[PDB]
């Protein structure tokens, strides 16, 4: 009825602050995740050029 | 031979449970090193060290609502 009800409540704030940073450290590992993927397509002009040489040009 | 007599803490109970159906924080404490008896980080005890914390309370509690208030005269311990 006292004892471990003053301690719970005496580690209330430091527990509190130690979820929020670490709710923001999970914030953060998923933002750093993200990188834009910046895909490569096969040049036109290649393209373009076979269709030349199909030509017997 | 039983004698049945009573301690001299009955308003002290009664304050107690009056003040105390709530929660409060303690921040002082008599005997605080029974709470930090590592001083020095990486250092471990596998014994139940900590296992005194609750009956050093509780006799600082009860010693305190006795000797504590028995300044005051007539109160008896
Ligand atoms: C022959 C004559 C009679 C006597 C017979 C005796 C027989 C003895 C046999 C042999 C025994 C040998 C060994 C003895 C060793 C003694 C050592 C000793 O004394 O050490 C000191 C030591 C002192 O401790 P303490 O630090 O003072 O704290 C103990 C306190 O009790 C306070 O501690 P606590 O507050 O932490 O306790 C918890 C407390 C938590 O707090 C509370 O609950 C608050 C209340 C506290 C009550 C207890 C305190 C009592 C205060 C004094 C008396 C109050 C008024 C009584 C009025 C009587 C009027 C005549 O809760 C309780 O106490 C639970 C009980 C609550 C009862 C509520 C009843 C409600 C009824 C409502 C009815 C409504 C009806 C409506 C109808 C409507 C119709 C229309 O005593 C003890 O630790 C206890 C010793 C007991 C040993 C066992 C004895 C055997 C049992 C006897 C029972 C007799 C019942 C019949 C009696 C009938 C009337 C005459
Ligand atoms: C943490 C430190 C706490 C320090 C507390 C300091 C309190 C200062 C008090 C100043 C004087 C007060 C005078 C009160 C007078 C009352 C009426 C009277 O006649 O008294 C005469 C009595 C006795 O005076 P007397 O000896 O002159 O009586 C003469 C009477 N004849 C002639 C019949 C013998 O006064 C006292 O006993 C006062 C002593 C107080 C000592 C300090 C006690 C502190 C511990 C108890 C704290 C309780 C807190 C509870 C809170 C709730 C808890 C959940």
């Amino acid at each position: 009825d006292i004892m471990v009800p003053s301690f719970v409540y005496n580690k209330l704030p430091v527990i509190h602050f130690l979820q929020e940073k670490r709710a923001e450290q999970k914030l953060r590992r998923v933002l750093d995740e993200t990188y834009t993927e910046w895909t490569e397509e096969l040049d036109q002009a290649h393209v373009t050029d076979a269709i030349t040489r199909s030509l017997n040009i | 031979m039983f004698l049945f007599f009573f301690c001299d803490l009955f308003w002290l109970r009664l304050l107690l449970c009056m003040y105390y159906c709530v929660w409060s924080r303690l921040c002082f404490i008599v005997y605080f090193n029974c709470l930090m008896l590592i001083f020095d980080f990486l250092l471990f005890c596998l014994f139940d060290l900590y296992l005194f914390v609750g009956l050093c309370l509780f006799l600082l509690l009860w010693f305190m609502l006795f000797n504590l208030y028995s300044l005051i005269l007539y109160y008896c311990i």
